[PDB]
């Protein structure tokens, strides 16, 4: 009922009344907790960009984070830190290009490291989430590079420093499973197995193909490090789950996220973030809509809730406005984050009635990428 | 809002460009970005400098001096854009001016205009 | 009954009798026709005192009693920041702390001890009847009751509105009843929004109800050594006076150099200025404090002597974060700040401007 | 304007989003900031690098390819965004892909985008 | 009354049915001429900004200029070149922050020269476009510093280096009148004249004072260098006029913007660049409207037009929207430039008769400032 | 008429009189067999041909001359760029300035002289009969007229339908006859997305009426030189290729080193490859363009040799702008590069694909 604004003049108006002295001073974000938030503002491919920090309980921004062109974020999911891999020039869009890491502290905000990256090596592309990797120990960041070849950088966030390339073969996304080893997806079909040591070259190892090439896997997959689950839906809303908790790739049974009536009345994923999923809950969420078959990236205005396990649908919301990117908190109870390219809007929802709660406008230009860190 | 019409303070919500102590603002109200009325969002560097305005409190009729002050160092935060000009000089009488970057005195030299708080410093 | 206490206090505050060769009473040093500060010349200037034997010297500035007994007992603070307290390094705890320490102190008053000064209370007549009302029959002759008490009155006397009127042309204007004209308008408006309201305003946000233009904390603005006084005061070339820290149980070595902010009421009938009275002239005082403003040739140079402000003391713990402000005040700002500083003066001293 | 209709193309005015060559452009159209259909800019560099799609012309009912072309070296020019997607396949398809910044070959080792132009290279 | 779009889409199918033939090269802008219009936007503050080149008989947008943080632009009155005083930092709002000078080509727009400005000293302010000045020989800028004491910065842009810092009264505003001298505006109500050399202390001589200290000179006066004439109008609309053409300040009878009877009723200039002034046809223009006295910052949507000899008043334009900022051509029919920050577009309009001729939309985030070269 | 014409120059194409000891005719290095060009092995390889003397080697590979009547008459274009004409190094304006060459050349038919060329065509009654009918009573007669006359009518057979039909699986999948496969089409989208689309196409934009995957201009792409084939060559250890800057009135040091863009039309039947047939493989030649893209093995190393390519023979005016594409080719893309190419064969030669 009242508002944080209201509560906030109603506290002032009292500490002046009573003549409460406090000094003003920089503040500290909030302990990061299971319902911090975490949405990144690519502002349209702007060359300056912005991530806001959010307390999604209370609806509240908590904090921001600076970065430069078409940065990766990346969020350790013990709380410990945040990370991002971004890329500055001399004179705003023009003249020396600066690859960098920096490390911030998720309560000051203040940068812990600044480790630059050699060569200018970063991928420069349209917000995905799974081309900049933590290893699951936090002790490494992995990033992809796409230009002059397909290679993956390894940079030492313990010994702040960058180490050194991994050549790879013609693959894309890193999802990570050890200390030492990431799967990528191959343009062929297969997933690729790669082992890292400190020297040397990477041992790499080719899964079976598990798609078709007319079957088109969409550039958001869910990945879930701690339970070791790869989510990936198709343009068709097939989705593939494919189990890494072993060490090695268990291809799961395929399963339909739309019914074939539906399909056959033109509904399909579309948007940015299309898929979530939530570990404790073993539950896949999925952006969907009545659309063309080549407007997959266009908002949608529903949410498909199913059980991972089986394939049945739990649950289908109307969410009541133009969604292009979803995720959920990894707590009991979780919440379901929709975020509007075009409202520049995070809207706030109880996931398991798709009911609206809150909501946090005004997220910079083009907002597009939600992160949360799996705390449990 | 028309916006030639005469400002019109209230003291119900701080996020609102007709709060009373945002006589003067000239920016964003560092409360939307994680801060609060009084203090900086993390990461940012609290400036030394200020600019003053006499605001009008419908709470107890009185008038007070607000001391604005930067948190500075991040780009501008976007979030509860507000510019208001009671009272507020050109240039030449830069203590009543409030188009300038206060950014003065923030630690690590930091210039960069994020957001403004708004802490009384006496009656008028 | 709180009357008669300071009515004891103003008697004991003029009376030479309470120092050995009964030369010297409080109102020597504080004198109540210059704001409660020393008028007299000795081996350095107006910048330290003599004590009762006519030769010793002390090492810090006589500080006006004027709005002390606003100033809240020592305590250190929700931040960390000591607070409060009295003399320039708060060593005493509060005005009945601190009264005893001239009276026995060689270098001031030097009476031998507490006996010396009960002996001497109880030579007089008018003494016996006036603590024997308030603290009891007897007190006189135990000499720690009869130095408590003298204490007691002392402090008392003190905070009274003698000391603090709140009558300046500055608690006028903020009445209501006066206005200030445009350069002292202009000097507020300085003080209140350029880096003088960080550390003399006794709030960090808010209005005080008795403003005193202290925040009462301890700083180093990194002022060097008076090298008169500090010949005078026999100390040695090699003393250091660490402010704070030398109050006994403080050990944090970043207390080294901080001195507690004084009081600006009166300032323009106090010089000369600082805790060892280096600076003659008011203006003087606020440019000192736009050294580590800048790089410019100007802020380095002290205007009284066409030389560099010189070396700190205390080389270490500046209070840097405020003092570096990044804006130099020009001449015309200087003019404004000690227009507006003038309008501090208590009324009764009002006559004193002019000289 | 319901985006999630089937696109329409027009051969009227190169400055809408639905005009027949921009079937799979992403970013903003150079010809609004200085350039023209298929030339950049003044200031910014023209890329070697290309993505290709299959572009019906109703006017003359053939497909063409277009191979388009990104302007770099400047912030993006934020005029006549738009985003289409005919025949866009994901990044593992990258020939067929439109998030990648396909400022490779640009002069300068220019990398920020600035807009886009269309060329016909080919029928389909 | 075909647009620029269709008119290219004309042409672009009558190329295509031709067969023609073009290669897709980097375009030249057209040469600068009387009616190409400059719109700098300040986006608000932002770290990074842009400024769009116009062709404003046409209403098409020829070309654009990254900057830094609130640059200042500058542009020279033959054509020949135009300049920004810019700012970075090396990671996006923080870290080391580089203040420098670039000079463009004008059809090319590449940087011609990037001179550093040492010791970070340009004056962070929304942008006032007397901050930062050419001589009327064009060969030398000179930019104000606030912090840590009034001083103007010298740069020789012939020789592309920084020259050296004067220091000089407390004073405002940069108006060149000769290749070694320029006026400023001071607090205590004069101006002073600096003449200044390579080495040595300026010779600062003040005009008398010409105003009192409760009549407020606004932000944006107009300065025709070629006329040697400054517009300074105050809160009400009352107009200074100031010829400096002999070399020394001249006071011109002060003039009257509104009637006694519309500043009664409330009429106030306000805005941004809230004057303009056409040289050849010696007339003022200034943005109006009914407003509160401290809404002096917000649009207005009437200018009022007048002869700047006898203060009689030719016109007043409805505007039709609600504009900050006005300019005009210096040529013959002159065009006049009404800039609105919130509709972020210009709107060209004919100066005789006010009628809106074209507009240009999409002009950044909040455009503010119009600057044209008087190449007459 | 001119079919007449074309008739003559399909006469003299394969007739050996036109070589001073009969040993050869265009069509003994131009092997219609072969889309052209020539399959005998010399000294070194495939790399250079050997002249009527049995001896003497060419210092260039024999190019192609199907589709060769598609290139303009040398010219500086409005850019700046020269184009069209004929050779490697474009040193004759057009075919017909061409033919008389070789015939001429002492390392290719050798013919010592014009006079010797019309003695040989006035001692043939088919050549007296068919040149009198086109030229005029006595043609063969002057020297210069009948060496005029040849030229012209081996120029005229060239631009028969024969030596550029558009038959190949290209053309027949442009009119919508058949399909691309999977890779072929894979293939088709890199060429026209990479860098390859910027020299080896008709044009800029838009499309060309009869495209022969050239645009006809002069890029030096930094080849190492062919030792065995310099060598062979006898033109000595110290000789440089100039290429483009060769052509007599080319003074422009920036011309120094560049080569006709080849049409890739039949490329797949018309190895070893480059004006110096240095590579043998169809897969090196592409490979070699990758060279100034990067410091992984597919860019520094020579797969024919495991050794890396070799310093440039003409170290400057390298057409960086265009190979310093900053993207690499990988083993896939070089794999649907060939089988594009391999499209670009006329059904004819079909069966050489093999
Ligand atoms: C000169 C010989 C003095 C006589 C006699 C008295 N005092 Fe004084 N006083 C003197 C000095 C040099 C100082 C500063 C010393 C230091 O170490 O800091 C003081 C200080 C005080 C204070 C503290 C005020 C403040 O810190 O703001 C008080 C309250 C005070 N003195 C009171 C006082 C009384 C009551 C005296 C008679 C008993 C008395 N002083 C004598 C110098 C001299
Ligand atoms: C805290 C960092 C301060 C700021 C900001 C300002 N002042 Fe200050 N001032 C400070 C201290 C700790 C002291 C005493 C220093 C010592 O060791 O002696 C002072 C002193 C003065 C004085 C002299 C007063 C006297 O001797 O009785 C004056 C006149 C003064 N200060 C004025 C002043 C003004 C105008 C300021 C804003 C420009 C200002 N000070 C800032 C602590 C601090
Ligand atoms: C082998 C000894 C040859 C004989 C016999 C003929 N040609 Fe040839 N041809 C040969 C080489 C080595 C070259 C390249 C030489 C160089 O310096 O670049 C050529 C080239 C041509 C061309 C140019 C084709 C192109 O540039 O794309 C034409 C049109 C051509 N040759 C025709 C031709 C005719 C008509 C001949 C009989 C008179 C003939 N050639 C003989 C190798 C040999
Ligand atoms: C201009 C800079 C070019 C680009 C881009 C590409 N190629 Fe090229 N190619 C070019 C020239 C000037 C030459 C001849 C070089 C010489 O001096 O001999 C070539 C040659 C080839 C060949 C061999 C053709 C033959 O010998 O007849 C092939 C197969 C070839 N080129 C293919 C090719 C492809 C697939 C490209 C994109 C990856 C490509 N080239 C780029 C000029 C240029
Ligand atoms: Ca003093
Ligand atoms: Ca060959």
């Amino acid at each position: 009922q009242e508002t944080q604004g209201q509560a906030a003049a109603r506290a002032a108006a009292a500490d002046l009344a009573a003549g409460q002295d406090d000094e003003p001073r920089i503040l500290e974000a909030p302990a990061p907790d299971a319902r911090r938030v975490y949405v990144n503002d690519p502002a349209h491919f702007a060359a300056v960009t912005q991530q806001f920090v959010i307390d999604g309980e209370a609806g509240r921004v908590i904090g921001m984070i600076d970065g430069g062109f078409l940065p990766n974020p990346v969020v350790a999911d013990d709380g410990s830190f945040i990370a991002h891999a971004s890329t500055v020039f001399s004179r705003i869009a023009r003249g020396e290009r600066t690859d960098y890491v920096e490390v911030f502290d998720p309560v000051t905000l203040l940068p812990t490291a600044d480790i630059e990256l050699p060569d200018a090596p970063r991928f420069l592309v349209g917000t995905y989430p799974w081309m900049t990797s933590l290893t699951p120990d936090g002790k490494t960041l992995l990033f992809y590079q796409f230009s002059p070849a397909p290679a993956v950088g390894v940079v030492d966030l313990e010994g702040k420093a960058f180490k050194r390339m991994l050549d790879v073969p013609d693959c894309y996304h890193i999802f990570p499973t050890a200390p030492d080893t990431f799967f990528m997806h191959c343009r062929d079909g297969s997933l690729a197995k790669v082992a890292f040591g400190t020297e040397g070259t990477p041992e790499i190892t080719h899964t079976e193909v598990f798609h078709p090439e007319d079957e088109f896997l969409i550039n958001h997959p869910a990945y879930s490090q701690k339970a070791g689950r790869l989510v990936w839906p198709t343009y068709t809303g097939k989705i593939h789950q494919i189990d890494l908790s072993s060490g090695d790739a268990k291809f799961l049974p395929a399963v339909e996220a739309l019914t074939e009536a539906e399909r056959a009345d033109g509904w399909r994923p579309g948007g940015w973030q299309q898929v979530a999923y939530h570990r404790a809950l073993d539950r896949i969420y999925l952006l969907v809509d009545q659309r063309d078959e080549w407007r997959h990236k266009t908002a949608s205005r529903f949410v498909v809730v199913l059980d991972a396990k089986t394939g049945e649908r739990l649950a289908k919301f109307e969410m009541g406005h133009e969604i292009d990117s979803i995720n959920v908190s990894q707590d009991e109870k979780p919440l379901l984050y929709a975020l509007s390219t075009g409202d520049k809007t995070l809207y706030i929802h109880d996931a398991e009635s798709g009911e609206e709660l809150r909501s946090v406008n005004q997220l910079g230009h083009g907002p597009q990428v939600i992160t949360t860190a799996d705390m449990g | 809002t028309d916006p030639r019409a005469k400002w019109v303070p209230q003291d119900n919500d701080i996020q609102a460009c007709d709060y009373w102590r945002h006589c003067s603002i000239d920016g964003n109200i560092c409360d939307c970005s994680g801060g609060s009325l009084t203090n900086c969002p993390p990461g940012t560097k609290l400036a030394t400098a200020s600019w003053v305005a006499s605001c009008y409190n419908p709470t107890d009729g009185q008038s007070y001096l607000i001391a604005y002050r930067d948190c500075c160092g991040y780009n501008v935060s976007g979030r509860c854009p507000c510019l208001n000009t009671e009272g507020e000089l050109p240039v030449y009488r830069p203590e009543f001016a409030n188009d300038i970057i206060w950014c003065f005195g923030a630690e690590d030299d930091a210039m960069t205009y994020h957001c403004t708080i708004s802490p009384i410093v006496g009656k008028a | 009954a709180d009357d008669a206490l300071a009515a004891l206090g103003a008697q004991l505050f003029v009376d030479p009798a309470l120092s050995r060769n009964a030369t010297q009473s409080c109102a020597t040093c504080h004198d109540p026709a210059r704001a409660f500060t020393d008028p007299r010349e000795g081996k350095a200037g107006l910048a330290v005192s003599v004590g009762d034997d006519g030769q010793s010297h002390g090492d810090r500035n006589t500080p006006t009693l004027g709005y002390a007994a606003l100033v809240p007992a020592f305590h250190r603070d929700a931040n960390g920041k000591y607070k409060g307290g009295q003399f320039w390094d708060g060593r005493a705890d509060d005005l009945k702390q601190q009264a005893g320490q001239p009276m026995l102190n060689p270098v001031e008053m030097a009476m031998p001890d507490r006996a010396a000064v009960a002996a001497r209370l109880r030579d007089d007549p008018a003494y016996r009847t006036g603590f024997e009302a308030l603290f009891g029959k007897g007190v006189l002759d135990d000499p720690e009751r009869a130095f408590d008490a003298a204490a007691e009155a002392l402090a008392a006397y003190q905070a009274t509105g003698e000391f603090s009127p709140f009558d300046s042309k500055y608690d006028r204007v903020m009445r209501g009843e006066e206005k200030f004209t445009p350069l002292e308008e202009f000097g507020y408006t300085v003080f209140i929004t350029w880096n003088c309201r960080l550390c003399h305003m006794q709030r960090k946000q808010g209005v005080a109800e008795r403003e005193t233009f202290t925040n009462f904390e301890y700083h180093n603005i990194g002022l060097p050594v008076n090298e008169t006084a500090r010949e005078a005061s026999g100390l040695g070339a090699d003393h250091v006076d660490h402010g704070l820290l030398a109050r006994p149980g403080i050990e944090d070595p970043a207390q080294s150099g901080r001195f507690k902010v004084p009081s600006l009421r009166n300032v323009a009938v106090t010089g000369p200025y600082m805790h060892n009275g280096v600076f003659t002239d008011l203006r003087t005082a606020i440019l000192f404090h736009n050294k580590y403003t800048s790089r410019r040739p100007e802020a380095k140079i002290n205007p009284e002597t066409g030389a560099p402000w010189g070396e700190p003391e205390v080389a270490r713990n500046l209070s840097l974060a405020e003092l570096q402000s990044g804006l130099m005040l020009d001449d015309g700002r200087v003019d404004a700040l000690v227009a507006f500083l003038e309008t501090l003066t208590d009324r009764r001293y009002e006559p004193l401007l002019e000289e």
